[PDB]
């Protein structure tokens, strides 16, 4: 009985925040058919977007997720 | 042998990989053929299917021109590097590779006319879904998706060459469990609000096989089911009898169940398999609680009623039970 | 005609340094397009995703007109 | 703007990828850092285990020494091919 909220995130290697900066364009992110996608153990529930800024050892970076 | 050195050593230059045939011209044609070799496995865990084939383009180019040499030119396959191609690829592809031994396996053909041929030998793992609800008595509908990446309909085209004579090679497959019924081939454009982009789609449609399944999951099925049944024909008194056979009915088809799982698909999905085990699981448990209501009523308050009509209620809701689920899920 | 412009814009362009190194951070749009979330393996905690990434930013030093 | 582009290019120049760091001085400290990502899998029957990471090497080079460009320059990583790294 249990749900997840399962994330896909990406950012910047070496260029940390103040070099390069990224931004979601318009209307988040596209999903297709869902009944066309390859979900047997569980069935998708809705997704949601996010933007963020990590510290590290390098420096900060922003960090773009999307969470399904 | 020098006049063909110097007609290929003049066809090389002034050709630029980077622009494609009559640029600025109407969109190129290009005819597309498969022969496939082997379909290695079919996984319904991870809803893929291998196929090993040879797919062969077919395409106009004017610059590859050459006259007075009436015979057929096959170069050597690294001669394609230096050629362009078509940017086709597969959309429902998850991993695909070319055959790198002994040569890499590629071919590219030259004609008087112009024309070429290229060919390859592709291993790839598509993508289809499979409907898995009714297995195994399932039929899947698998396809491959073929599309040129960055072109649009207005700057390349796809068609099959030589119309439904473009695959072949289906008959020389023999897959383990299932059987090719029909293949079908379909060449249209998916339209956006940009463009609209070229597709073929080679769609197969697979029969499963369900003799395995016969003979070692349904009839030991219904073989425990119908010995669970001989508990009502046993006299009520024999307690020790009547309960070791229900309660062993049981544990053997817990046992089917268990042991069955570990061999068919891991996936959690529920298919038909398991209503019809279940079936016959509650069909045992409520051949077990018929015996708990006799050996209550009468021996713990002329056959007794409850088995009289036990006997004939049984077979019959059984009956009635596999006629729904073939009728249902056939 | 494309040939001259394509050799034309590879003209200096050091792809060593992003674009405005030292003036401001460089923006770049994203879109993703999920064609298919796969099977979660939830043996190894993990779960294929098949997506078209599409980023877009702006380099003055390509810039080139023509037709 | 070009500034920093014949900066590097004049860094890059007359670089020796063959010798390390001070060849005929002492030799040269390499500090490093690990950024754990995640232990993957810690496998009892194949005694191993998948680790994931950030390996970061930190050393000081003469060659690369520049002036008049008050920012610390993260480059294209192609140009890891084109300097001297250690061979951890
Ligand atoms: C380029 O990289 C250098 C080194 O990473 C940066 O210099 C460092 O800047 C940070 C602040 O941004 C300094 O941190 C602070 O130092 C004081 C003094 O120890 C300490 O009390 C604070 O808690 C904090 O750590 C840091 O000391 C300084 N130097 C070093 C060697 O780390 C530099 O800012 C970067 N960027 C530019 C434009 O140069
Ligand atoms: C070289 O290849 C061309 C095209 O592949 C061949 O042209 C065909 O040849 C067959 C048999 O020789 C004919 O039945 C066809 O009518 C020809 N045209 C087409 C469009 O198929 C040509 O014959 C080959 N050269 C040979 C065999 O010497
Ligand atoms: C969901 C099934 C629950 C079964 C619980 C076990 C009951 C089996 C024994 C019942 C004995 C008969 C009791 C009623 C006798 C009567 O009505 O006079
Ligand atoms: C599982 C369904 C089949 C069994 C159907 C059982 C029908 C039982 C009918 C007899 C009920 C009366 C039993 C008590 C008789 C008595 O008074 O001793
Ligand atoms: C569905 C595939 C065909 C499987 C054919 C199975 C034949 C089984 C023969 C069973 C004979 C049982 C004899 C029992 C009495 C000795
Ligand atoms: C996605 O990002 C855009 C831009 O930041 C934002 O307008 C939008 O509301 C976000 N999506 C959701 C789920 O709100
Ligand atoms: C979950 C599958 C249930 C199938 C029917 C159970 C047997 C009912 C017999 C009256
Ligand atoms: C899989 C559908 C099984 C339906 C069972 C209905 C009960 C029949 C026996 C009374
Ligand atoms: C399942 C057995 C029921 C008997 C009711 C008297
Ligand atoms: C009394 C005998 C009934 C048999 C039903 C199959
Ligand atoms: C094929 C199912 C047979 C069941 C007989 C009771
Ligand atoms: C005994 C009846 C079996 C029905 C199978 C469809």
């Amino acid at each position: 009985m249990d749900e997840h909220s399962c994330p896909l995130e990406f950012s910047s290697y070496g260029y940390p925040r103040e070099e390069i900066v990224y931004q979601w364009k318009r209307s988040s992110v596209e999903v297709g058919d869902t009944r066309s996608w390859r979900l047997y153990q569980f069935s998708f529930v809705g997704l949601r977007n996010t933007t963020e800024v990590v510290k590290t050892t390098s420096g900060d970076y922003v960090v773009m997720s999307v969470y399904f | 042998m020098s006049f063909v050195k110097e007609t290929v050593d003049k066809l090389l230059k002034g050709y630029d990989i980077r622009l494609r045939p009559d640029f600025g011209g109407p969109p190129v044609c290009v005819g597309m053929n498969i022969d496939i070799a082997s379909i290695d496995m079919v996984s319904e865990v991870n809803m893929d299917y291998t196929l090993t084939m040879y797919f062969q383009q077919y395409w106009r180019d004017k610059r590859l021109a050459y006259s007075g040499i009436p015979l057929n030119l096959t170069l050597d396959n690294r001669v394609a590097d230096q050629l362009w191609v078509p940017d086709t690829y597969f959309l429902n592809d998850k991993k695909s590779f070319v055959h790198g031994v002994t040569v890499k396996n590629r071919m590219i053909r030259l004609h008087p006319d112009g024309t070429v041929l290229y060919g390859l030998r592709i291993t790839t793992t598509a993508a289809c879904m499979m409907d898995l609800r009714r297995y195994p008595l399932d039929e899947q509908n698998c396809t491959l998706e073929i599309e040129s990446y960055g072109y649009t309909t207005d700057d390349i085209e796809f068609y099959w060459r030589g119309g439904d004579k473009a695959v072949t090679g289906v008959e020389r497959i023999e897959l383990p469990q299932f059987s090719i019924v029909e293949h079908r081939l379909v060449s249209r454009n998916v339209v956006f609000a940009t463009g609209a982009y070229p597709r073929l789609s080679l769609s197969f449609r697979l029969k499963r096989n369900i003799g395995y399944f016969i003979l070692q999951t349904y009839m030991p099925s219904i073989l425990i089911t119908i010995l669970s049944w001989v508990s009502f024909w046993i006299n009520y008194d024999a307690s020790a009898a009547r309960v070791a056979l229900g309660i062993t009915t049981v544990l053997t088809m817990t046992t089917i169940n268990t042991h069955l799982r570990e061999t068919l698909p891991k996936i959690p999905y529920v298919k038909a398999i398991d209503m019809y085990l279940m079936g016959c699981f509650v069909f045992v448990f409520l051949a077990l609680l018929e015996y708990a209501f006799v050996n209550y009523i009468f021996f713990g308050r002329d056959v007794n009623a409850i088995d009289r009509w036990s006997r004939i209620v049984f077979p019959f809701t059984f009956s009635l039970f596999n006629l729904v689920y073939w009728l249902y899920y056939v | 005609d494309v040939t001259v412009i394509l050799n034309n814009l590879l003209e200096g362009y050091d792809n060593k340094l992003r674009p405005d190194i030292g003036v401001k951070p460089t923006l770049i749009h994203t879109d993703m397009y999920v064609n298919s979330i796969g099977p979660v393996n939830a043996i190894n905690m993990e779960y294929t995703i098949d997506i078209f990434f599409a980023q877009t930013w702006y380099d003055r030093r390509l810039k080139f007109n023509s037709t």
